[PDB]
Parts: structure tokens; C-alpha cells; sequence
């Protein structure tokens, strides 16, 4: 449950990021494809050398996605609704592979965000990508 | 991989008693129904669309029995999954691209399988052994993933 | 999110098992204990050797309360409030054995129930547990 | 543990850059405030209460440069991290009661807290050889749990 205080923070985190938002979604993307080399098995059809437009237009959308899901904090399974059902009928990750994504996202944040990235914040973003992660598996099963 | 004497038996006395074709087409079927996104891999099996369909489909049939014949010859060679399955294991990685995290899933559907089908002989300490070597198998089926 | 269908099943199977539903969390818990040698860190304090009274009174706890789940089953937060407070403040059990010992149950309730533990009423279980589990580590932070 | 040469020299090119008193008390701390039930092991050590008061407290600081120092000598022995941590592993399981999966929550943290001391030093490539690290310093210390 994301208390007001986390909402607070999330918003100021992600106000920072602002127009670097798709960047940063796709250097969160080449972390997890590097540190944890099983989640390519959900791209073959990818050029995944670095830099690749495939790679920066995915991170493009899942920064957009990020942004909505910040808009709408207090309403996010109505917001997402349509993500969840893509993610849950027609990709269907696995729920295991959303924790690595999150965590190369926070490592992303960390390494560009030196002043905000404070021990509240780091436990706000980690609680707030948990529930986005929850979220977008809730209608998997 | 290290097993005790004692978990040696254990395994090897009660796969004896296993019928490797129903067991196998139970366990991938039960695999399909109760983690539904895992049928991403088999688009081309038929209706997957409930239950009853999943456990009748033969074709669900006969790649479980594929799967735990594979298996089976691995419990052969306790002392050597990851040279056993080496050359399956960089086929899942490179021409499958199926998720390992799937292997796990499949160890715990074919635990329940044989509590399932052997009631109080799978005891709490067989169980143990078990849960050693699902594990171990998928250990050595991620072994070539890169 | 369980469906009708799920709460039919569990209903039904949870019925089944009646008054054994002590025995079979004391089992539940053998069983993690020797399959997931991890989780034996939490009871420290307690003679874990089979047949103990110490864990059959721990499994008879936790049969009662999964009894009284099933009972409100559409008002689970509320009927488990306490037990939630409980693990996320004073037990601190860390998230990861909650699964381990679901999956225990069910090898349980397979070992036990060979007519009513079909395929169906396997998943609905399973969906009911991350659902007990989840409620149980809502307030963890 | 298997690294490249590469991934070894990026390894230990920037912990010779590290402060690890600092970094040490940082991760704990935060381990602390990020996943508030691992503070099961420290009621002793005073008041946890607040973000602030957990990064402030000066037994938080000494046990986490205690143990960064024991990571520390483990970056030495790369090739033998089972035979460096097995009596730490022993200590853990034994008198501790000590869930491994601390471990792997704690190696998590250090690699956010890199990133945020290091900046744009802490490259992918980077990250990739320190994740190996920490996952291969979890289990030699998960090791000897029974
Ligand atoms: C924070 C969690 C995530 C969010 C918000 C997210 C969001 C999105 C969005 C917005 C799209 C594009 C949908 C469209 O084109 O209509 C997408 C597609 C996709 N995502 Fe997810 N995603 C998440 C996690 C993951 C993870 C962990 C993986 C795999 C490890 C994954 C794999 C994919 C794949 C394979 C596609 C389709 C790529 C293509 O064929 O273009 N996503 N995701
Ligand atoms: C105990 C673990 C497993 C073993 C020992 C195993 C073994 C095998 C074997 C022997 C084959 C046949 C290869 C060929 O000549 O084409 C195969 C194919 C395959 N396996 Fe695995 N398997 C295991 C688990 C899984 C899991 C959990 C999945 C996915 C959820 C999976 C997905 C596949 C697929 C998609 C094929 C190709 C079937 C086809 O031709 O369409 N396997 N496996
Ligand atoms: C369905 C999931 C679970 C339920 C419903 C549950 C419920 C309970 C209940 C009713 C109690 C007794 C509280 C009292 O004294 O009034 C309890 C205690 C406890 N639980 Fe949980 N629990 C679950 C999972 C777990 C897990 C996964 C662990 C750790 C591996 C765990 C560790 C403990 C411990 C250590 C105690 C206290 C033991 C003592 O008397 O010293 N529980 N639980
Ligand atoms: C890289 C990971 C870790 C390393 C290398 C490590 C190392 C150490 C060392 C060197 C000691 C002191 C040994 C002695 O007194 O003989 C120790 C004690 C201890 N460790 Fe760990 N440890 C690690 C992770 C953890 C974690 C994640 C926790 C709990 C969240 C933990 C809990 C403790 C506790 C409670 C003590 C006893 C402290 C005291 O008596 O004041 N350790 N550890």
C-alpha cells in the first residue's frame, strides 16, 4: 500500500526524471539484459546491441506507461488496464522477470539521480514499481 | 550432485513404481492449467482452453511424455546433470527461448504429481529427496543459458 | 482476484478436509521444514523433530485461521487483520517462505485428497494461498 | 567463482575507489529502511524508528563496516569464496538463525548504493560483473545452512 509520504516521493522522483524518462527506460532495459541474461528469452526478435532503436522505442514506452501509471497513482488497475491485459493474454512474462526490471530501473534512477535518490525515496520507488509489477500480473490467472 | 545414501534409495525406490507416460502427461497438463502464461510455448498443441481440454489434449500427452522421459535418464545420472543435459539445456536457450524460471515451475507441478498419485508413501522426508533433485535438474538446464 | 468458480472449489475442498485440518498444517509444516531447510531460521526456539506437540500446536494454529479465511472468504484483509499486524511487525517472517510453505500445503492436500484434488480445484487452491499470503504481508512496510 | 578477466579487473579497479566504513554503514542502513523486517535481528541496537534515526545510528554503522570488511577480504579470494565464508555460513545458520535470503536482499542494496556513489562509473558492463559477486558471495554464505 502506497502511503501519501510514498505518493509524495514518487511524484518528486519522477517530476526530476522528466523529459530523460525514455533514456533512462532503456538503459533500465540493457542492465536487465546483461545482468540477467535469461530475460532475452523474451526478445529474440531484437536486435539487442546497444543502442538499438528497438531497444530505446521500448524504453520510450515503458517510460510513458511509468508517467501514466505516476498521474494516476491513486487509480492505477484503471489505468493500466489495457497493459495488464497485454502483459497477461499475449506476452506473458513471467511474474518473476518484473522484480529484475524494477531493480535495474532503481539502479538506472540511482546513477542519474545523485541528490533525490535518498534511503525514504529508494524504499518509496521500490514499494511504488512493486505495485505497478502487481498491477500488470494481477490478471494472469 | 550430493545426495545422501539414504535420499539415493528414496528417489530411485519410488521411481520404479512411476508409469512415466501418464505421470509425464499429468504433470506437463497441471504445468498448462494452474500457470497458465506457460502455454506461450505451445500455440500449436490445440484447445487449451480449459481444464478438460488441457488433460485430454494428445498432443499436452505426448510431449510430457518427451519431457520426463529426458527426465527419467537423468536420474541415471545424479552424479552428472550438468554433463547429462548440456546439450538440451543451450537447445532451450537458443532455438527454444523458453524461460528457465518454467523449469522450476514444472519441479513443484510434478512434486504435487507424485504426493498426488502416492498418497502416504510420499512421506515427508521422500518429498525432501525429491525437492533436491527437481531442483537440481533445473539447475542443470539453465546451466548453457547466455 | 478469486472467481466464483475459485470459491466454490475452495469451499468444497477446505469442507472435505474438516477436522483434519490441524493434522495437515503440523504435516505442512514437516514438510517445509525438510524440503526448504531455510525456513527452519524462524523457530530457533522450538524442538523440531517429528511428532512434536510444538508444531502440531503451530499447525493447528494456522489451520484455524485458514479455516476462518475460507469462512470470509470476500472479507479476507478484515478477518486476517490481526495476523497481518502480527507477521509484519513483531515475526518478520521475509516474504519468500510464504510461497514455500503454500506449495508444502498442496503437496499435503495431494497426499491426502486423491478424488477431490483435481487439476481445477489445484489451481483454484493455489490462487486462494497467494491470496492468504499476500493479505498477510500486506503491511510489511 | 568464474569472471572473465575483464569482469575481475572491473571489479576490483573500483572497490580500490571505495570508502568502506562509509559505503559499509550506508548499505545496512538502508537494508534497514527499505525492507523494515530484516530489523528483526537488530532490536538491540536502539532507536530504528525513522529513516533518519536507522542512518544515524551509530551500532547500524559499526555493523555494517563489520561487515563490508569480511566482503571486503572475500574480493581477495574470488576463486575460493565457498573456503573463505564456510565458517561465516556455519555462524549464520547456526547462532544467528540468519535467513540467506538477507543475503540476497543486502547484495541488492550494495549495487544501488555503487550506482549512486559511483554515477556514470557504474556502467552496465560494471553492474553485470558485481551482480555475479554478490549473488556468488550469498551463497557461499548460504552454504553450510542444514
Ligand atoms: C514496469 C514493468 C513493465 C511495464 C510498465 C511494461 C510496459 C510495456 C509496454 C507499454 C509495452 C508496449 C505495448 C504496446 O506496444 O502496446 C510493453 C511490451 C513488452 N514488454 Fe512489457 N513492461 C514491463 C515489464 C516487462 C518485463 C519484465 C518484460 C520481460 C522480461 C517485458 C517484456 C515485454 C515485451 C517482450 C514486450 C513486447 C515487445 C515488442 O514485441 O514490441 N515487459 N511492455
Ligand atoms: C524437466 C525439464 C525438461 C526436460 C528434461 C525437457 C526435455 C525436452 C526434450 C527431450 C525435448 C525434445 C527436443 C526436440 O528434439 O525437438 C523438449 C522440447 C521442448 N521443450 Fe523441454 N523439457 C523440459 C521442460 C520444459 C518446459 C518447462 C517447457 C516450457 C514451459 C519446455 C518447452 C519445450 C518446447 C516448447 C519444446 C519443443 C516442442 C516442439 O517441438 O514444439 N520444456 N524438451
Ligand atoms: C498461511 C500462511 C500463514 C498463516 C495463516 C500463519 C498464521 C499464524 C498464526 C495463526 C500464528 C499464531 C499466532 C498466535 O500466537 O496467536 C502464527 C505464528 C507464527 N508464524 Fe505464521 N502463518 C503463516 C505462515 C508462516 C510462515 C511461512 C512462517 C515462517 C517460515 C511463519 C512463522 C511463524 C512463527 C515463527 C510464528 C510464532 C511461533 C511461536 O509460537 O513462537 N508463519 N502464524
Ligand atoms: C555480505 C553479507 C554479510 C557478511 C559478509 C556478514 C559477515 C558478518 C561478520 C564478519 C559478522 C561478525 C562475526 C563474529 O562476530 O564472529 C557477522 C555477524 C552478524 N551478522 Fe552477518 N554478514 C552479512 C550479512 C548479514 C545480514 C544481511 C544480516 C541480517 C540482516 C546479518 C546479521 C548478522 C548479525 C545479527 C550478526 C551478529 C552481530 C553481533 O553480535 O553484534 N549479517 N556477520
Amino acid at each position: 500500500m502506497l502511503s501519501p509520504a510514498d505518493k509524495t516521493n514518487v511524484k518528486a522522483a519522477w517530476g526530476k526524471v522528466g523529459a530523460h524518462a525514455g533514456e533512462y527506460g532503456a538503459e533500465a532495459y540493457e542492465r536487465m539484459f546483461l545482468s540477467f541474461p535469461t530475460t532475452k528469452t523474451y526478445f529474440p526478435h531484437f536486435d539487442l546491441s546497444h543502442g538499438s532503436a528497438q531497444v530505446k522505442g521500448q524504453g520510450k514506452k515503458v517510460a510513458d506507461a511509468l508517467t501514466n501509471a505516476v498521474a494516476h497513482v491513486d487509480d492505477m488497475p484503471n489505468a493500466l488496464s489495457a497493459l495488464s491485459d497485454l502483459h497477461a493474454h499475449k506476452l506473458r512474462v513471467d511474474p518473476v522477470n518484473f522484480k529484475l526490471l524494477s531493480h535495474c530501473l532503481l539502479v538506472t534512477l540511482a546513477a542519474h539521480l545523485p541528490a533525490e535518490f535518498t534511503p525514504a525515496v529508494h524504499a518509496s520507488l521500490d514499494k511504488f514499481l512493486a505495485s505497478v509489477s502487481t498491477v500488470l500480473t494481477s490478471k494472469y490467472r | 550432485m550430493h545426495l545422501t545414501p539414504e535420499e539415493k534409495s528414496a528417489v530411485t525406490a519410488l521411481w520404479g513404481k512411476v508409469n512415466v507416460d501418464e505421470v509425464g502427461g499429468e504433470a506437463l497438463g497441471r504445468l498448462l492449467v494452474v500457470y497458465p502464461w506457460t502455454q506461450r510455448f505451445f500455440e500449436s498443441f490445440g484447445d487449451l482452453s480449459t481444464p478438460d481440454a488441457v488433460m485430454g489434449n494428445p498432443k499436452v500427452k505426448a510431449h510430457g511424455k518427451k519431457v520426463l522421459g529426458a527426465f527419467s535418464d537423468g536420474l541415471a545420472h545424479l552424479d552428472n546433470l550438468k554433463g547429462t543435459f548440456a546439450t538440451l539445456s543451450e537447445l532451450h536457450c537458443d532455438k527454444l527461448h523458453v524461460d528457465p524460471e518454467n523449469f522450476r515451475l514444472l519441479g513443484n507441478v510434478l512434486v504435487c504429481v507424485l504426493a498426488h498419485h502416492f498418497g502416504k508413501e510420499f512421506t515427508p522426508p521422500v518429498q525432501a529427496a525429491y525437492q533436491k533433485v527437481v531442483a537440481g535438474v533445473a539447475n542443470a538446464l539453465a546451466h548453457k543459458y547466455h
